[PDB]
């Protein structure tokens, strides 16, 4: 079960977030309480050692690449540009998430300028949103339809990722478990 | 500290096309930005991430940040675009941003 | 119902390593996890290191690595191997005992605590 | 399709040093799909580095792999008499194409 | 990461009382929460956990209930044997386990 | 609509603190990489001061120490106490929003005016 | 571990060959067989991804309608059926499993060929 999820070969930005609907599995878990050291395993809600004794239906697995001193914002309650714009969890949660460092991975010398997330937007999101819309988007008087210019901004930048970084901005690839019935 | 070099002014004749480069020593590992200054207006960006280019702005400007130097051009100039220009460079080390020295355009 | 008992705490010399030996009886070893929590007389009580039935040492931010935790099911014992023992890790060390009602967590029946002096 | 040669495809040594390969290729590959493998005169093949830099089951210490970008390398460090079959490379980036191969011989 | 609080601390009560102990505790909780209590000198007991569930051994003076971001056990019929501090847990972080501060009930 | 915003000027004499208390309009202060960005009386912009997301600060080379950015997240405003002042500093302060560092500046504020003079 | 190949066959050419594998010792489905053939003394060229719970096929492009692999869950043993046998067909036909595509999705992964079978040589020539 738990194949493409942790092993994949490609993370998705954190603006288009990936997201899965693993059914139908048996446990899959002597294999990630092995996973060690995975950096950090900080789950929510249920302990992790009464991990096989449930019978979730809907195990759900996110995928992104972010940086490294960003992953405090996906524990439930946090205020930033990926807890507010980009990816929403609710203050009630009640899964699991896992975090590790992927800098051999995707850190290119050049630089990967292709991790995307939007930095501007009018209106918080709500919970377990997609915001895939890249359309024009501004905040004054000109209506400015289409049109770019002042006052009118696209909320779209790229990340640099490099390898020869500290470990903050150094990219980490999280996967967070919305454990739901 | 990681001290660029810049020309003082572009010394040019209206018309033809500018080039402005930020001299130093191993740019090219990192990211290159760039931006206006009039006399003062709240400075706005022209140029980032080495080539790409902000939204909004004419696309008569360029980029290039190959190894030892910097360039952004300028082709088929306005006359009235002359203010001033400046270029920065990220450090990783320590989280210290360096700044250029200053470039003077006008055209008559 | 469950007894537990805490051997082989000293005042070791500091940086060396110390086998707790709280081994106790009573209860299937073999079902329940079985914590250790830091008492220090001001700054409350922590957590200090866990393990399951499955061998997985779940370990907090500062004692990770540092420690070792080891489940053996043959010989009721629980070591706790030291390393680099810190000056600062003068305090009781208490055995517990794991239980749950299906989500929430509870540190049940307690046993003793030795003592630790880091030096 | 990417094409993915490896150079030489002769090599002679003594029974024990330290060998070194090669594999480039066209456009650049990513770093998560570059597979090695091992076969024996004889017998099927096996998995021997997966993922630019990582031993499979089994596999001994003698083997290092790395590479990132278009020119990749995997170093043999020293050399036994269960150690001198053929390699291949693999990528998965642009659907699935194999090496030509690189032998290595005894004297 | 939850550093979960409370301050009366210094509460002072005779032989018999109805005094109550609140404990509030950080960004939202729920229903998370188990009591301890802890005698000097022996070792710590936990006696009401889910923050109003029972114990077998445990006295039914030491009731309560709560939610959310509050919490609340009621102590009716203050004994001698009621002495000394008491504990708070949450349990809504699994792996780093956090503990109460701390709160003192005397006899006087 | 952002319309970043620096309030405090006047005249101090070198040792003297002032509170540069900037603004902010449709963005939370406490939720970027807000940094201070000084500006000489007709030569080269300079750096001043960082603050990040989770608290870390650093500072450059030449202002260490004499220099602290806070930030109050319920009044939207970030703080700059400059204490210890010399003679070489009279210069005009802006406010510099970076979306993530490994970027450059997109937001810029009006700029406010301090006479570090006698 | 326990991959084990069928055995050899002579055919004439135009013919329609079929070559079996069954493999055990592990849970069948979560994993891919791939398929694989050598020319004698030429090399290694891709054959086909069977996957199983889906059905799923990706074969490669120099015969890409040529070629037809189906699984048998009932004994977790794979078959390929080429078809028109032609003169330069005779090769390796090596059985492996496959774990660059996945089970589930179709989405790249960090890894290769695990474990290989033992092969099966066809002899088809006249
Ligand atoms: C992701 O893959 C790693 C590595 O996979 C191994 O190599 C492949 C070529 C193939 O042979 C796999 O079957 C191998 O497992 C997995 O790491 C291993 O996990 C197993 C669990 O049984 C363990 O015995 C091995 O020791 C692990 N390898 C190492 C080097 O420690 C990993 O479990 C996979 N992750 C998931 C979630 O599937």
């Amino acid at each position: 079960p738990f194949d493409e999820v942790f092993n994949a070969t490609r993370f998705a930005s954190v603006y288009a977030w990936n997201r899965k609907r693993i059914s139908n599995c048996v446990a899959d878990y002597s294999v990630l309480y092995n996973f060690a050291p995975f950096f950090a395993f900080k789950c929510y809600g249920v302990s992790p050692t009464k991990l096989n004794d449930l019978c979730f239906t809907n195990v759900y697995a996110d995928s992104f690449v972010i940086r490294g001193n960003e992953v405090s914002q996906i524990a439930p309650g946090q205020t930033g540009n990926i807890a507010d714009y980009n990816y929403k969890l609710p203050d009630d949660f009640t899964g699991c998430v896992i975090a590790w460092n992927s800098n051999k991975l995707d850190s290119k010398v050049g630089g990967n300028y292709n991790y995307l997330y939007r930095l501007f937007r009018k209106s918080n999101l709500k919970p377990f949103e997609r915001d895939i819309s890249t359309e024009i988007y501004q905040a004054g008087n000109k209506p400015c339809n289409g049109v770019a210019g002042f006052n009118c901004y696209f909320p779209l930048r790229s990340y640099g990722f490099r390898p020869t970084y500290g470990v903050g901005h150094q990219p980490y690839r999280v996967v967070v478990l919305s454990f739901e019935l | 500290s990681y001290v660029l070099t810049q020309p003082p002014s572009v010394s040019v004749a209206p018309g033809k096309t500018a080039r402005i480069s930020c001299g130093g020593n191993n740019i090219g590992s990192y990211s290159a930005h760039w931006y206006q200054q009039r006399p003062g207006q709240a400075p706005v960006l022209v140029i980032y991430y080495d080539s790409d280019r902000p939204s909004g702005i004419p696309e008569r400007f360029s980029g290039s940040n190959s190894g030892n130097t910097a360039t952004l051009t300028i082709s088929r100039v306005e006359a009235g675009d002359e203010a001033d220009y400046y270029c920065q460079v990220w450090d990783s080390s320590s989280d210290h941003w360096v700044f250029g020295g200053g470039t003077k355009l006008t055209v008559l | 119902e469950v007894q537990l008992v805490e051997s082989g705490g000293g005042l070791v010399q500091p940086g060396g390593s110390l086998r707790l030996s709280c081994a106790a009886s009573g209860f299937t070893f073999s079902s329940y996890d079985m914590h250790w929590v830091r008492q220090t007389t001001g700054k409350g009580l922590e957590w200090v290191s866990t393990i399951g039935t499955a061998g997985d040492t779940y370990y907090p931010d500062s004692v990770k690595g540092r420690f070792t935790i080891s489940r053996e099911d043959a010989k009721n014992s629980l070591y706790l191997q030291m390393n680099s023992l810190r000056a600062g890790d003068t305090a009781v060390y208490y055995c517990a005992r794991g239980d749950s009602s299906g989500y929430y967590y509870y540190f049940d029946y307690w046993g003793q605590g030795t003592l630790l002096t880091v030096s | 399709e990417i094409v993915l040669t490896q150079s030489p495809g002769t090599l002679s040594l003594s029974p024990g040093e330290r060998a070194t390969l090669s594999c480039r290729a066209s456009q650049t590959v990513s770093s998560t799909s570059l597979a090695w493998y091992q076969q024996k005169p004889g017998q099927a093949p096996r998995l021997l580095i997966y993922g630019a830099s990582s031993r499979a089951t089994g596999i001994p210490d003698r083997f290092s792999g790395s590479g990132s970008g278009t020119d990749f390398t995997l170093t043999i460090s020293r050399l036994e008499p269960e150690d001198f079959a053929v390699y291949y490379c693999q990528q998965h980036d642009t659907s699935l194409t194999f090496g030509g191969g690189t032998k290595v011989e005894i004297k | 990461d939850i550093q979960m609080t409370q301050s009366p601390s210094s509460l002072s009560a005779a032989v018999g009382d109805r005094v109550t102990i609140t404990c509030r505790a950080s960004q939202s909780i729920g229903s998370y929460l188990n009591w301890y209590q802890q005698k000097p000198g022996k070792a710590p007991k936990l006696l009401i956990y889910a923050a109003s569930s029972l114990q077998s051994g445990v006295p039914s003076r030491f009731s309560g209930s709560g939610s959310g971001t509050d919490f609340t056990l009621t102590i009716s019929s203050l004994q001698p044997e009621d002495f000394a501090i008491y504990y708070c847990q949450q349990s809504y972080v699994s792996p780093t386990y956090t503990f109460g501060p701390g709160t003192k009930v005397d006899i006087k | 609509e952002v319309q970043l915003v620096e309030s405090g000027g006047g005249l101090v004499q070198p040792g003297g603190s002032l509170r540069l208390s900037c603004a902010a309009s449709g963005f939370t202060v406490s939720s970027n990489y807000m940094s201070w960005v000084r500006q000489a009386p007709g030569k080269g912009l300079e750096w001043v001061s960082v603050i990040y997301s989770g608290g870390d600060t650093y500072y450059p080379d030449s202002v260490q120490g004499r220099f602290t950015i806070s930030r109050d997240n319920s009044k939207n405003t970030l703080y700059l106490q400059m204490n210890s002042l010399r003679a070489e500093d009279t210069a005009v302060y802006y406010c510099a929003r970076s979306p993530t560092p490994p970027d450059g500046f997109d937001i810029w504020g009006q700029g406010t005016l301090v006479t570090v003079s006698s | 571990v326990q991959l084990v190949q069928s055995g050899a066959e002579v055919k004439k050419p135009g013919a329609s060959v079929k070559v079996s594998c069954k493999a055990s010792g592990y849970p069948f489905t979560s994993y891919g067989i791939s398929w694989v053939r050598q020319a004698p003394g030429q090399g290694l060229e891709w054959m086909g991804w069977i996957s199983t719970y889906n059905g799923n096929t990706n074969y490669a492009q120099k015969f890409q309608g040529r070629v037809t692999m189906t699984t048998d869950t009932s004994t977790t043993t794979g078959y390929m059926e080429l078809r028109r046998l032609r003169s330069d067909d005779t090769a390796v036909y090596y059985c492996a499993r496959d774990y660059t595509r996945g089970a589930w999705f179709g989405e790249s992964l960090i890894g290769g060929f695990d474990n290989w079978g033992q092969g099966t040589l066809v002899t088809v020539s006249s």
